[PDB]
């Protein structure tokens, strides 16, 4: 398999890396939650916006044209065009 | 026995006619704790330079401790007075000796020692544990400095260190062996000439629960160490902390007694041979300490099991330690204290350490009386105060991939 248990997770020989951390009780919880959740969230949204906007814009433009045409067909002035279809 | 000479320096000696060999040493406090990152290791380098001088038949050695430094001239009993004069000279000419010294060889030797403590897995583990526990303060610095900072030291820095720390108010002449104290005091008085100065303020330090992981997968074992804020030499719980540590004691899997050692942790850890060896310790500095254990696990798949069981046994400290365990720990601590104070070199080192860092040294009889007074309820109160649900500091070197994150070990400290 590609993932063992804790003793051997399949990681390559790892060496020269030092990891530091502090106790949760000694660390401030939710330090910059107020500032982070605004500024960093806006940064993430800015980075990922176009990928969700361009597809959304295309699909919603297609949906809007289809919906508007459908609304137009079922009206007194759309009767003839509905009949032709 | 104490005598405050002229210049205000104090000569403290513990003379005993049964001593095999005598020793006398000048210790001027200000170990690594007095240094800062840029000039770290200067105290050890200076003490090595001083102790590298001509011995005149004695045995000069450097101390290089965390909070104090000194030069010790071990020698046979009848020669002690000569050794006295020797060290006096070595310290009356300290600035001259340092000025005339080419540090290249001494810095090479000091860097070799620094690498040595960076290779011996236990030395590395405990050095990293102390560094992370007291991170942000001078106490986190190595006793012998790092291999990067040592090469950046020069004679002038050593001279500044000596001028600041090698002063009468900050120095002590410790001695032990079989000799007349008055003779040694008189011999040193005529030869000791060190600059006046106020005792340098001892830098503060506060314990910060943390974790450091130097995971090197190429090593054959997992060398971990887990501790909590202990008791410094000042605290009245000093011997109580030693008793609490001894309740769990030492262990070596391949030792013959391994299947018979009293501590419950020892019996727990042979069932699947969780750990190869471990030892509980109460390192004590001037005002703060580290109380915990060091351990070497051979089976890389059982680091978590060992940490779990050891911290459960720590939990047992505040609840279910029985009178048998407390009595055993008291006896073992008394025997260990007596053992540490057999060699005259060790007695000299202890005298210097205590006189510099606490001002008064409790005789061994007083220590025995203080340990005997400990009741099981005292040990349990200490366990509640300092162990139960308290922050831990962790260190690991190799094959510690199984050593779970900080939260798991920390939360092991308060479950029943």
């Amino acid at each position: 398999t590609y993932m063992g248990w804790w003793g051997s997770l399949g990681s390559p020989k790892q060496k020269y890396i030092t990891q530091y951390t502090i106790s949760p009780y000694a660390a401030k919880p939710l330090k910059g939650a107020a500032y982070n959740a605004v500024f960093n969230t806006f940064r993430r949204t800015k980075n990922q916006f176009l990928y969700v906007a361009i597809p959304f814009v295309v699909v919603w433009s297609i949906w809007t044209r289809a919906r508007d045409y459908n609304e137009y067909l079922y009206t007194k002035e759309g009767r003839e065009e509905l009949e032709r279809v | 026995k104490y005598t405050t000479l002229s210049n205000g320096v104090t000569v403290a000696t513990e003379t005993n006619p049964a001593a095999k060999t005598s020793s006398v040493g000048l210790f001027f406090g200000a170990g690594s704790r007095s240094e800062h990152s840029h000039s770290n290791g200067i105290s050890a380098l200076t003490t090595n330079v001083l102790a590298s001088q001509s011995a005149k038949g004695s045995l000069l050695t450097a101390k290089n401790d965390r909070e104090f430094n000194g030069i010790i001239a071990q020698t046979t009993n009848d020669n002690i007075t000569e050794a006295g004069k020797l060290i006096a000279s070595i310290a009356s000419n300290a600035v001259d000796i340092v000025e005339k010294t080419d540090l290249t060889k001494h810095k090479q030797y000091l860097s070799a020692q620094a690498s040595a403590v960076e290779a011996d897995p236990k030395s590395k583990v405990l050095s990293h544990l102390y560094s992370s526990a007291f991170q942000g303060y001078s106490l986190a610095l190595p006793t012998l400095g790092t291999t990067e900072s040592v090469e950046n030291l020069e004679n002038q820095d050593s001279l500044r260190h000596l001028a600041k720390h090698l002063v009468n108010n900050n120095t002590v002449i410790a001695a032990s062996g079989n000799f007349d104290h008055d003779k040694l005091a008189d011999a040193i008085e005529a030869n000791l000439k060190i600059a006046e100065g106020v005792k340098p303020e001892i830098k503060p330090a506060s314990f910060l629960g943390s974790e450091v992981r130097m995971r090197d997968d190429t090593l054959p074992k997992a060398y971990i160490s887990i501790a909590v804020h202990g008791e410094g030499l000042n605290s009245p719980n000093y011997y109580l902390a030693k008793v609490a540590a001894a309740i769990y004691g030492d262990f070596y899997l391949h030792s013959t007694i391994a299947k018979f050692t009293s501590p419950k942790l020892a019996s727990i850890v042979q069932e699947y041979n969780i750990v190869e060896s471990y030892n509980h310790y109460s390192k004590s500095f001037s005002d703060t300490g580290i109380w915990g254990y060091y351990a070497e696990i051979a089976d890389k798949f059982t680091v978590d099991d060992f940490t779990h069981f050891s911290l459960k046994e720590w939990n047992r400290l505040s609840i279910s330690i029985s009178e048998a365990e407390v009595a055993r720990a008291k006896a073992q601590v008394k025997t260990a204290l007596a053992k540490e104070l057999a060699n005259s070199f060790a007695v000299t080192s202890d005298i210097a350490e205590k006189v510099l860092l606490v001002g008064h040294r409790q005789s061994l009889r007083e220590a025995f009386e203080k340990i005997d007074a400990i009741k099981v309820n005292d040990v349990k109160e200490w366990g509640k105060s300092k162990v139960w649900d308290r922050d831990i500091v962790i260190s690991g070197t190799g094959l510690i991939e199984d050593l779970l994150d900080y939260n798991r070990n920390r939360n092991e400290m308060a479950m029943m």
